[PDB]
């Protein structure tokens, strides 16, 4: 009696305006070096959390999957699983997206300013 | 097998039984949900194979029956001979995740728990449903999956990661029923199937020869004017059949329920009406998203037919998707595997720490 996740990056995640992103590593959630931000592994797979400010003091929250086209399995499996548990954990508010290379939406490309890039490779699966 | 803890993954069927290691990629173990017990004497048990082999001399029952279970002594008997003889575990070791069936009763659910902390005193365990397991194996959140197994069918709309259960449906037409349609089909051809041992070649006759038709009508004419269609098939004595139109009258059933004297929708308007049940703003991502899984969806032409039925029931403007992994057969199997696997799981189990505080119950407010 309860089922709250302990992950230290759960409790970094929402709790400012700004971009998050994590890459699923062998069944973990995984924060990526923020100047790494907006290039993509197309071996891999990705959990990005979009916050903005709102007028009454709380956060909106927007909660994308990139799935790359050489993942593997575990890492577009997990990747959708730790999208729930994320939602849940900030009480059901983020509203959640699939992206999938070459077909992401405008939203999800407007995040990255310079331009999203995508980069060959990644880290092995989890099985 | 066992990184820190090692969790194992049951995959119960109506007609198979899937068990595994978390962390692997597929079920290591695939049996027949079968136990078969003395027809006189030696308290003795089979179980799967085994059973079908001295099936002379024993009772034989299926224990899940429509992905419901209906005799919890013989559950048992599945359960302990998967520990014991196909994983080769000592089941107190190893945190169990189980999978369940759609709409499956309250009662059962604590069953399933009681068994596992009493009867094997595993140190933790888990439910999930099949059709969401799968829908985490296909990488999604949101989607409709169509899951057709040995004893059931079930369209089953998910959103954000849960079943939507008002929007369920369930259907009592599956591979069983396609098996013995094809026997009773065959057997009107001008051969016979209709013994135990026959049921058997047939299922697999199915299993080999069978498809889907995209279109029926015409394809029920090439096959009476050409010969085009047919196929021989070697029987285990050496005798060779030959195999017409019935390989795809088979599962043409699936589309049309009255070929087996039924009067529900087929897979195709039952996946349709589901979607219809839910909030109209989500209908679009479901229709965009059917999920395909089982292994009564392994027929080849499936998809291009679910594809083509659905269009014809959705506005022409609505784009449909249908996903049909190549490894369906085991989609729940992978999905469960996955989920146990992840860092974040941990904490999702049930404890026996839990169970000795709240008792089976505990299973309704950590197993959703
Ligand atoms: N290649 C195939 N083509 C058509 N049907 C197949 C094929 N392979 C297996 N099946 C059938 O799939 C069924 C078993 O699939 P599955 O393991 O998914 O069912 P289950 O889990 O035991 O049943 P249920 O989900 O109804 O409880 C059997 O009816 C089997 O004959
Ligand atoms: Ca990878
Ligand atoms: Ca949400
Ligand atoms: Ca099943």
């Amino acid at each position: 009696m309860g089922s709250v996740v302990e992950h230290p990056e759960f409790l970094k995640a929402g709790k400012e305006p700004g971009l998050q992103i994590w890459r699923v590593e062998k069944f973990d959630l995984v924060p990526v070096p923020t100047c790494l931000y907006g290039d993509f592994f197309t071996g891999d797979a990705y959990v990005i959390l979009k916050t903005v400010q709102l007028r009454n003091g709380n956060l909106q929250y927007d909660l994308h999957y990139w799935l790359g086209n050489e993942c593997s399995q575990d890492e577009s499996g997990a990747a959708a699983i730790f999208t729930v548990q994320l939602d849940d954990y900030l009480n059901g508010r983020a509203v959640q997206h699939r992206e999938v290379q070459g077909f992401e939406s405008a939203t999800f490309l407007g995040y990255f300013k310079s331009g999203l890039k995508y980069k060959k490779g990644g880290v092995a699966s989890g099985f | 097998d066992g990184e820190d803890v090692q969790a194992l993954v049951i995959d119960n069927g109506s007609g198979m039984c899937k068990a595994g290691f978390a962390g692997d990629d597929a079920p290591r173990a695939v049996f027949p949900s079968i136990v078969g017990r003395p027809r006189h004497t030696g308290k003795d048990s089979y179980v799967g194979d085994e059973a079908q082999s001295k099936r002379g001399i024993l009772t034989l029952k299926y224990p899940i029956e429509h992905g419901i279970v209906t005799n919890w002594d013989d559950m048992e008997k599945i359960w302990h001979h998967t520990f014991y003889n196909e994983l080769r575990v000592a089941p107190e070791e190893h945190p169990v995740l189980l999978t369940e069936a759609p709409l499956n009763p309250k009662a059962n659910r604590e069953k399933m728990t009681q068994i596992m902390f009493e009867t094997f005193n595993t140190p933790a365990m888990y439910v999930a449903i099949q059709a969401v397991l799968s829908l985490y194996a296909s990488g999604r959140t949101t989607g409709i999956v169509m899951d057709s197994g040995d004893g059931v069918s079930h369209t089953v709309p998910i959103y954000e990661g849960y079943a939507l259960p008002h929007a369920i449906l369930r259907l009592d037409l599956a591979g069983r029923d396609l098996t013995d349609y094809m026997m009773k089909i065959l057997t009107e051809r001008g051969y016979s199937f209709t013994t135990t041992a026959e049921r058997e070649i047939v299922r697999d006759i199915k299993e080999k020869l069978a498809y889907v038709a995209l279109d029926f009508e015409a394809e029920m004419q090439t096959a009476a004017s050409s010969s085009a269609l047919e196929k021989s098939y070697e029987l285990p004595d050496g005798q060779v059949i030959t195999i017409g139109n019935e390989r795809f009258r088979c599962p043409e059933a699936l589309f049309q329920p009255s070929f087996l004297g039924m009067e529900s929708a087929g897979i195709h308007e039952t996946t349709y009406n589901s979607i219809m049940k839910c909030d109209v703003d989500i209908r679009k991502d479901l229709y965009g998203n059917v999920v395909l899984s089982g292994g009564t969806t392994m027929f080849p032409g499936i998809a291009d037919r679910m594809n083509k039925e659905l269009t014809a029931l959705a506005p022409s403007t609505m784009k449909i998707k249908i996903i049909a992994p190549p490894e369906r057969k085991y989609s729940v199997w992978i999905g469960g595997s996955i989920l146990a696997s992840l860092s974040t799981f941990q904490q999702m189990w049930i404890s026996k720490e839990e169970y000795d505080e709240s008792g089976p119950s505990i299973v309704h407010r950590k197993c959703f």
